[PDB]
């Protein structure tokens, strides 16, 4: 909301760099795998450079870009949250299953999404959030019909607009939906976030229904796991052929992946390149693969989304 | 007037409790939930943390017939560190 100049950006770099030094601790021994924070902050920084070189003379215009302002203040806020995480977590950060480590990886995810959103609104370093092309024409029309050229809307605005098209029963359901769309956790929905969401739970025609069936009330939905997290969780059910899970990828946003346990004692992953995830699940259930969501006997019915 | 605004137990067991609170109109980054036998000291809680995107929590290991005091704190990050709103607490006999 408040305006960005170069001084505040340099402060932002120094804060990120501080987090980087903290995460270079050998005793942390941090993961190779995305979201790998020690690549995300360097990469975020360098894309910020590519923006600064484009708006090299035009710095005053950029400090007023509502998206850029919101992003820089949230980036500030996230990196601060993280430094303070190291300070209160303290030595518990070098034990891997400690909850501080969980939160550290959660914010690693957020940093990752943030980077993809920045590269998405600033492709090649120059703002294109007014000309962002939502992949779904049904959703594209909603976005422009309710907000027009805007790149980022406050959450209560987006709540109201969407509520007229796809109503929401409770603030409970609202807060879960919020959890899903707002990948950057700043109380604003961007055109990028919105695109991604509207790709996961298409059709537009039954957006929130699809979201409730696949995310809210499905024991097989895993949010963001990694490949080896998928199999590491399904390693518990080798004895149970046909136990299955599906996940979101932080490297392939707007996409689904599935993993299940075969009758040969293997754990294999598949992607529904063509088929909305509910159809891929339906087919794979009849096909005898997705029987046991998360190793559980009752598998939800996804007919009635057709 | 606290945050959360209303706290209740919804499922019960001699050793377990299921608690739920409102969804806020304010921003919560995380909730800190505490519990312990009422009229005891702080050395005897036992606290844990839940996202601000959640409305429910499960507490286990409580010996039955004992009066517990349960508190939810709501924490928002500021430029300093996490700060809290007013808290809400209920007393529950298993």
């Amino acid at each position: 909301p408040g305006t960005v100049d170069k001084k505040m950006v340099e402060k932002c770099w120094k804060l990120m760099d501080k987090v980087v030094r903290l995460c270079q601790n050998p005793k942390l021994a941090l993961k190779n795998s995305p979201p790998y924070i020690l690549d995300l902050l360097p990469d975020t920084y360098q894309h910020l450079r590519t923006i600064l070189s484009r708006y090299e003379g035009k710095m005053e215009t950029l400090g007023e870009n509502e998206y850029f302002r919101v992003f820089m203040e949230n980036l500030m806020k996230k990196t601060k949250q993280t430094i303070s995480l190291f300070k209160e977590g303290k030595e518990r950060m070098y034990e891997e299953n400690s909850q501080p480590r969980r939160n550290l990886t959660k914010l690693s995810l957020i940093f990752s999404h943030m980077l993809a959103e920045l590269k998405g609104i600033f492709p090649s370093g120059l703002f294109q959030g007014d000309t962002f092309r939502i992949t779904k024409a049904d959703a594209a029309e909603f976005w422009r019909k309710a907000f027009g050229e805007k790149t980022i809307v406050p959450w209560k605005s987006f709540r109201q607009a969407l509520h007229e098209v796809h109503p929401i029963s409770s603030g409970l359901e609202a807060m879960a939906l919020k959890s899903t769309i707002d990948l950057t956790c700043n109380d604003y929905i961007s055109v990028f976030e919105f695109d991604i969401f509207t790709r996961l739970f298409q059709p537009w025609s039954s957006l929130l229904r699809n979201w409730n069936s696949l995310a809210v009330t499905h024991p097989g939905y895993m949010a963001f796991l990694t490949y080896d997290e998928v199999k590491a969780r399904l390693q518990k059910f080798i004895h149970k052929p046909g136990s299955y899970i599906f996940r979101l990828s932080c490297t392939r946003l707007g996409q689904w992946a599935i993993g299940y346990v075969t009758a040969d004692g293997n754990i294999l992953q598949t992607i529904p390149h063509n088929k909305p995830l509910f159809q891929a699940l339906i087919d794979g259930f009849r096909e005898g693969f997705y029987l046991f969501p998360d190793g559980r006997n009752q598998n939800p019915d996804l007919t009635g989304l057709c | 007037s606290s945050v959360p605004t209303k706290l209740e137990v919804v499922a019960a067991t001699p050793t377990s409790l299921l608690i739920s609170w409102d969804a806020p109109a304010v921003t919560v980054d995380f909730y800190l939930i505490t519990y312990g036998e009422t009229g005891a000291a702080g050395s005897y809680f036992q606290a844990f943390e839940v996202p601000g995107s959640k409305s429910t929590a499960t507490i286990s290991g409580l010996k039955p017939g004992v009066d517990y005091t349960i508190t939810i704190y709501a924490e928002y990050y500021y430029e300093d560190g996490y700060y809290i709103y007013s808290p809400i607490s209920i007393n529950y006999r298993t």
